[PDB]
């Protein structure tokens, strides 16, 4: 059979309040979106890691598993204007590699 | 909707033996099929998604593979705990479906039933009634064949038996059959008697009590 | 650390509407889809439709609109509801949650027990309990537990700890009413020694009832 | 320093046309959005896999390879005649994944 | 195959606008983020500004709304737009691709090698130049570039071919002029037998001069 | 703003040594940091990005770490064509902003200066001027000196003076000096030197010619 090199974890991610933008700025995310007369709840999936790697040649490589990311478009807030802008979402766990001494 | 096809839904296996559960679905799904575990005891268990990958906590020797429409779901080395039933689920598209499911027996060596025989109780006989219990315990294979007798005369109506699924912890099976009666016609009468045929035995293990002697 | 428990009526009349709530623990109903599925006796799962995440649902067509999924995120409970039922609507029913692998594939990776729903014009009736003594090594005792309706009877030995070379027969179904027996094996010193007793549970008419099995 | 197991590469991506919704749905995704008066063409951020299995694999015990794998992002689209906002399939990500051998 | 070329005037008075195209390959620009750098003469880089892939700009605000950046996805091109310059823009300017590692982090993968700007109200003036014969195994010939504006000229000897030993020095600047210098060192059964000559491009004049080195 | 400093713009090193590029952001940047190897040709490659990761096609031997806002790039076993200027940017947020840079001299054994000196070209002096060059070529190490002689008298004003970067083959340096004067003065004297002193020798290398002696 087959197995994931890191573990990770996916939900649905329906209470973000904070974010990251694509241009560095922290920044307020809604609850709630209004596109056309269309109230939807501000929802995000989102995948990480599940707290080296599996099935790595431990012998001539350091590992760990990390936490990478995606931009998304959501409804914001920097500071008193409300925006479309890019965030920095979870998205995957992947391996990454370090050469020893 | 997309069918989901389990075309042998009873199987039949030893210890140690590999076997392989099919599925097919009716179009396309491509990769989105899980494979589900669902004991006697009722638990329902995500072995395999995605074709071929492993939930947390899942056994080597479960395997997925798959070609065109057609999966499978293999396990090496069957042991004991493996009595279940396995079926798929395509998760392409809703409505999601299901396969009607294979059940799996493990074979066993043969074993004779234990027969015990009962009168009815006397609380139900002051309520109008009369049955008359005979259990076949812990036999195998399952085909058994049950016949009753009152005073030495075959008795066939009123004869309702149970079978019990296949033990997970032993492999055997068990039955129960039950003679209902009157309790007007059980007074009229002495002898009753229960009698087993199995396979371990062309004499049937006859189980009997009297009525008046007590 | 993760579980799902369905409860329902166990019998409703034709026609009349359907409620069974999925109690859910060890994760929150804001992260997390949930199904509903349904096993007819000696049948095939079905898939009933699901709450997303988000609150939004979908149902098989198959009902014709007549199901309907709710969920109260903050008593970690979903509500399935069902109108105008019918003895096709006879099944167990089951929640189970939805699990992701990325967005790349989909799957059930928790399921409740099952609650059982019999959809009959027939009435309640609680069984009657009768002992089974043997006749004038081990030893077979017994229970018959005669005309009830609907299912299920839970059946124990001891209240649980007499676990061992028990048999619980399914039940058999004749003119409305069902029979059903068990059987216990014990140790030909330990009875009628030390006591044995036999409880019977049966959840639709909320009877409990305890037979001793007594000698001749 | 410090390498990917399997190597990723990312772009945006402003010409998508078509889709999968995350109900198995084959959709069209449009071109351009309508947020409160406000025009924005739609793009998306995609990561996958840059075409003898994963780097730093224990090839004696392990079989491997990279694969894409995705997420589901809200956006603007079409089952047929009726637009709406629903989550769809985007490549997300390259990972290693393992195989025992024999 | 992937690069990016920018084009420009090479010489700009105070107060007038500035127009620099970068023409990028082996990519597609709807697909990539551009960033322009500048680097003035003997000082660091800075960070101008930059199209997204959506189109959508984003400016150094110590430029005050001065700077403007446009593209052509179909025509491969970004167009850098300067009003009211001042001898503080004279820089290199770069145009640099952005490349994203997942969402997680961000950089300039592939740079363009730079058109040079001079802010000035002086006038183009085109170099002269003079061949540096030797005086009455190896021997050293040049090249005097010189009253020259604005930088740069390039300098190659025999069209390129003769590119061992060259020595181009940095232009010097006295009285709002330019003047270089080029030596080459070749072989001396190669000099004066075979020609020697030397190639000078000053792109801001369109001239293009070749002066032979010849013997007294 | 972010600023991003380089407090040493300037490093020398010699074949096969450790050398560390240092930078410090003056808020947190995280991992947002780049580094980048600008070559004297005008190329830009980026070398290391995420503090530590390697971009496709960078030697073994760069290698990025940090601590705080201190970030350091190490190369390891250090290479002739390494000979570069190094500078550092945070992308956490705009606007990016650069290090100042820090620019890497290979060191190499000693080399005096190849001089040759030039008298006026004909063409220039019919335009009325009259430049004397002198090329001191391929030395070691970067500091020398040029004086100029007109019949044997030292002479001061007119003389400029411009120096490559250091060679990225060969480690060496070169430098012209030019000896500009009028069309009539040049008339006016004979014997034009052109004196080269470097540390290679306490006595100076002199190149001479006379301009009627032809």
């Amino acid at each position: 059979g087959e197995f994931s090199v890191c573990d990770s974890v996916s939900v649905w991610v329906g209470d973000k309040t904070t974010a990251t933008d694509i241009k560095g700025k922290e920044v307020m995310v809604l609850g709630e979106v209004n596109i056309n007369n269309s109230v939807f709840k501000q929802y995000f999936f989102e995948t990480k890691c599940r707290d080296g790697c599996r099935g790595i040649d431990s012998k001539h490589w350091n590992s760990y598993c990390t936490t990478t990311h995606t931009f998304v478009k959501a409804l914001t807030m920097d500071g008193k204007q409300a925006a479309w802008r890019f965030i920095r979402i979870d998205t995957a766990c992947v391996c990454v590699l370090s050469r020893k001494a | 909707d997309i069918q989901m096809t389990q075309t042998t839904s009873s199987l039949s296996a030893s210890l140690g033996d590999r076997v392989t559960i099919s599925c097919r679905a009716s179009q396309d799904i491509s990769n989105h099929l899980n494979w589900y575990q669902q004991k006697p005891d009722g638990t329902v268990k995500l072995l395999i998604y995605y074709i071929s990958r492993f939930h947390s906590g899942v056994p080597s020797r479960f395997s997925g593979s798959g070609s065109g429409t057609d999966y499978s779901l293999t396990i090496s080395n069957l042991e004991q705990e493996d009595i279940a039933t396995y079926f798929c689920q395509q998760s392409k598209t809703l409505p999601y479906t299901f396969g009607g499911g294979t059940k799996l027996e493990i074979k066993r060596a043969d074993a004779a039933p234990t027969v015990s025989i009962f009168p009815p109780s006397s609380e139900q006989l002051t309520s109008g009634g009369a049955s008359v219990v005979c259990f076949l315990n812990n036999f195998y294979p399952k085909d058994i064949n049950v016949k009753w007798k009152i005073d030495g005369s075959e008795r066939q109506n009123g004869v309702l038996n149970s079978w019990t699924d296949q033990d997970s912890k032993d492999s055997t099976y068990s039955m129960s059959s039950t003679l209902t009666l009157t309790k007007d016609e059980y007074e009229r009468h002495n002898s009753y008697t229960c009698e087993a045929t199995h396979k371990t035995s062309t004499s049937p293990i006859v189980k009997s009590f009297n009525r008046n002697e007590c | 650390q993760v579980q799902l428990k369905e409860s329902g009526p166990g019998l409703v009349a034709p026609s009349q509407s359907l409620s069974i709530t999925c109690t859910v623990s060890g994760f929150s109903l804001i992260g997390y889809d949930i199904n509903w599925v349904r096993q007819p006796p000696g049948k095939g799962l079905e898939w009933l439709g699901m709450i997303w995440g988000d609150g939004t649902t979908d149902y098989n067509s198959a009902l014709k609109s007549r199901l309907s999924i709710s969920k109260d995120n903050s008593k970690s409970q979903v509500f399935l509801k069902m109108n105008s039922l019918r003895t096709d609507d006879t099944a167990t029913y089951s929640c189970a949650r939805g699990g992701y692998y990325y967005g790349t594939s989909y799957y059930f990776d928790y399921w409740g027990q099952g609650t059982t729903l019999t959809v009959s014009s027939a009435s309640t009736t609680p069984p009657s309990v009768y002992p089974l003594a043997p006749v004038c090594s081990s030893v077979t005792l017994g229970c018959l537990v005669k005309g009830y309706f609907p299912e299920p009877v839970t059946l124990t030995w001891n209240s649980g700890s007499l676990s061992s070379g028990v048999h619980t027969f399914p039940a058999v179904l004749q003119s409305d009413l069902y029979t059903l027996s068990s059987s216990v094996t014990v140790t030909s010193s330990t009875w009628p020694s030390q006591s044995i007793t036999c409880n019977v549970a049966h959840p639709a008419s909320s009877t409990k009832v305890d037979k001793k099995i007594e000698p001749r």
